[PDB]
């Protein structure tokens, strides 16, 4: 008798990027990922379902060999913007010869009454002005679900020297986050207007921008 | 009172330590390199916590290198490509480094590589790895599926090389029984005599040994290197000498008593098996041969 | 028939103190030694504790605790001194048991690494937020390493507990930053009440600083 297997292929199934689902210029994709695929049994067959109905547009990524002598095997299904937002369920079914049966995972958008982000821009502290670079802050609160995109711009150009905190659960069950843009103090002192852009389902046109400037 | 009368058997190529202190908890000889034995020692960084199998194999490999030291340098000139494990563009292991660091308990290249590249997600999973299988993967290059725990079947369908190993592939091939250098034996259910007898033969035939044992939990057992054994006039084990990757580097070689415990099981303790000292039951043995029948060819 | 068993290492785990406990002299930090997956057949687990190799006798050892999976867990808890932990002294749990060939040793000490001092800045609510019933007081802590930190709020000497603090985020220069948000009724803020953000961290003098935030200077 063989000893019994102590594990096998795992499937992880990942939603679209928030921004992709909210801009009809972009294409949102659901991604199905299989790890611990053995070299003895490396083929993965993928089948996709939307509200239980089969769809045939998945793209098949080439397998990725890993340092631990397994494969990471991926399938990527592009979805329709409004299907995702209307709360439809995407099901990845994964067949591999190491398992006697398929693994099924399902993803959908978080459920809950959507709620509009409140966006507020907060200038640098007077105390921080002793430094060469200063901190512009955007607080986004009151929003649900947690899928959101935040960016910065100035004067028609994107600003990329920022870091955004992950969403944090607030006491009322909504979410909040902060984003920090770091700029050279000189730029702020000149009177330049920097802008915090937020994309989310519960905003009109899925978008808002709030401005921040010295005056 | 009878005269003391002990037959001591030690691994091919291993000088028994000479100075043995009695410590508060164990009788031990501190590590001195180049005496032929090895003490890979875990740092417990989150990755090596449960990697005693890869450590015991590591120590068996470092011995193997010492035994086969001239044939191995000749092999690496003949096949320079086996001086490195490449993953495309990146370098994962240099066989030259393994050799120059093998003396280091805490920072051998061979354990770093096991911990960091080959088996980094095992401790998180709360499984470990079978020593024999690490060896069959490192030398012959037999693929190691970490979820499959049976001994290597040479006649198996998947015969391709593991990209983590295969260093001595061109002598120790896959598919030939005769080139598999490893064994594994179950000791549950077996007698002091039977176990004593198998350890004597394997040492005497020139194998390196690893010994697994219960570790006072229901779920996960331990494995160590068994470097020498003492037997009585009746030829039963009295004692063994071991290195252990969970033991810090200042301890080195430990003497363990052997003997049947209260509950009728063969067991091992830093102290004498008697009274309430029930020790850890011994569970199985792992074996590595030099492969010199094959090297000669 | 031969049968394998899992081989790995210990069912013994050693845990550091809570970061905030080590940084507030009001609180007591504890190092905790835990043994899991202990059989009902097994004998007693004994603990011995050591600090830079010197034995100490103040550990508090619970009796063994049956679990839903019908194993036992045994815990011992040693209280440590704030400054000992931060000065990088080593705590060693020795676990003795007759069913172990020899005692198991784990040792923990603080990870070392070049400290960096937090810069602490308090930021009032947006003018735009004043149309709401509750407003947001913000404390930005940046520039700090390591990531272990505690932030609290106070007002006129009274603790303020309606806050949430973000996890640390790794900044571009390899330091950390976070924001804390205190939510207060607009009315209380407009009263000119003086709120305070307190930050506890290794790289501050006295391990502590406080910055004030109020409507009118
Ligand atoms: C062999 O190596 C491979 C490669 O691993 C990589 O290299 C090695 C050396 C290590 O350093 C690895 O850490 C490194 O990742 C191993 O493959 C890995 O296997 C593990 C599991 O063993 C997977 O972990 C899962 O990861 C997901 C999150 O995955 C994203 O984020 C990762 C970084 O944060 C990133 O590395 C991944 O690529 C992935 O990135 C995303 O990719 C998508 C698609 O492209 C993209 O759209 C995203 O934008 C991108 N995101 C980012 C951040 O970049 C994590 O969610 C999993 O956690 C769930 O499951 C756990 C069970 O393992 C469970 O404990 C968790 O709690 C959690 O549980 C879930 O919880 C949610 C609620 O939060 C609940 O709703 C769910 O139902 C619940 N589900 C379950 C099942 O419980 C998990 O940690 C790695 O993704 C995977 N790595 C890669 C690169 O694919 C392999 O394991 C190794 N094998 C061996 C034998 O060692
Ligand atoms: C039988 O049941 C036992 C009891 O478990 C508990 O009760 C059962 C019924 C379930 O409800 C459990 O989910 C529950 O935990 C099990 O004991 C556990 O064993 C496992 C390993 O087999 C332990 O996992 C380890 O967790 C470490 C972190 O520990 C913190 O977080 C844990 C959860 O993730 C938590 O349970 C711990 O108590 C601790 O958390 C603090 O607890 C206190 C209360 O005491 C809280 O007030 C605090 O807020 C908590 N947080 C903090 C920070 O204070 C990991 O660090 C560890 O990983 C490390 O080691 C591995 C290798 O060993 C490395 O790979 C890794 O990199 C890292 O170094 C590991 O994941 C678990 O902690 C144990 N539980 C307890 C209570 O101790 C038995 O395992 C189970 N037996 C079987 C056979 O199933
Ligand atoms: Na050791």
């Amino acid at each position: 008798p063989a000893p019994e297997l102590l594990g096998g292929p795992s499937v992880f199934l990942f939603p679209p990027k928030p921004k992709d689902t909210l801009m009809i210029s972009r294409t949102p994709e659901v991604t199905c990922v299989v790890v611990d695929v053995s070299h003895e049994d490396p083929e993965v067959k993928f089948n996709w379902y939307v509200d239980g109905v089969e769809v045939h547009n998945a793209k098949t990524k080439p397998r990725e060999e890993q340092y631990n002598s397994t494969y990471r095997v991926v399938s990527v299904l592009t979805v329709l913007h409004q299907d995702w937002l209307n709360g439809k369920e995407y099901k990845c079914k994964v067949s591999n010869k190491a398992l006697p049966a398929p693994i099924e995972k399902t993803i959908s958008k978080a459920k809950g009454q959507p709620r509009e982000p409140q966006v507020y821009t907060l200038p640098p502290s007077r105390e921080e002005m002793t430094k060469n670079q200063v901190s512009l802050t955007c607080l986004v609160k009151g929003f649900y679900p947690s899928d959101i995109a935040v960016e910065w711009a100035s004067n028609g150009q994107p600003e990329n020297n920022y870091k955004t905190t992950p969403p944090v659960l607030d006491s009322d069950g909504s979410f909040f986050l902060y984003s920090k843009l770091t700029v050279d103090k000189s730029r702020w002192q000149q009177g330049n207007v920097f802008s915090c852009s937020v994309m989310h389902e519960a905003l009109h046109n899925h978008y808002t921008q709030k401005s921040l400037s010295l005056s | 009172v009878t005269p003391y009368h002990v037959t001591s058997v030690w691994t091919k190529g291993v000088t028994p330590p000479a100075k043995f202190t009695q410590g508060e908890d164990v009788f031990h000889a501190p590590y001195v390199a180049n005496q032929g034995w090895y003490d890979i020692t875990k740092t417990f960084n989150g990755k090596d916590d449960l990697l005693a199998g890869a450590a015991t194999a590591g120590n068996m490999l470092h011995w193997w290198f010492d035994q086969n030291n001239e044939k191995i340098e000749a092999y690496l000139k003949k096949h320079p490509d086996k001086q490195k494990i490449m993953f495309g563009d990146q370098e994962l292991l240099d066989v030259r480094k393994v050799i120059n660091t093998k003396g280091d308990q805490t920072n051998s290249e061979l354990f770093n590589y096991f911990r960091d590249k080959a088996f980094p997600g095992l401790s998180a999973r709360r499984i470990g790895v079978m020593p024999d299988l690490v060896l069959d993967m490192f030398i012959n290059g037999y693929y190691l599926n970490v979820y499959k725990t049976q001994t290597t079947d040479v006649n198996r369908t998947y015969q391709e090389k593991d990209r983590r190993g295969g260093i001595f592939d061109a002598v120790f091939t896959r598919g030939d029984q005769s080139k598999l250098l490893t064994s594994r034996h179950d000791f549950k259910e077996k007698t002091l005599k039977e176990i004593s007898d198998l350890i004597k033969k394997e040492l005497t035939e020139g194998k390196a040994l690893g010994l697994s044992h219960t570790y006072a939990n229901v779920r996960i057992n331990h494995v160590i290197n068994l470097w020498g054994a003492d037997f009585d006039s009746n030829g039963n084990l009295e004692a063994i000498y071991v290195t252990d990757s969970d033991s810090n580097a200042s301890i080195g070689m430990k003497k363990y008593f052997v003997g049947v415990n209260s509950a009728g099981k063969v067991a091992i303790s830093a102290k004498e098996i008697k009274e309430d000292n029930i020790g850890a039951q011994v569970l199985g043995l792992f074996t590595l041969s030099t492969g010199q029948d094959s090297w000669n060819q």
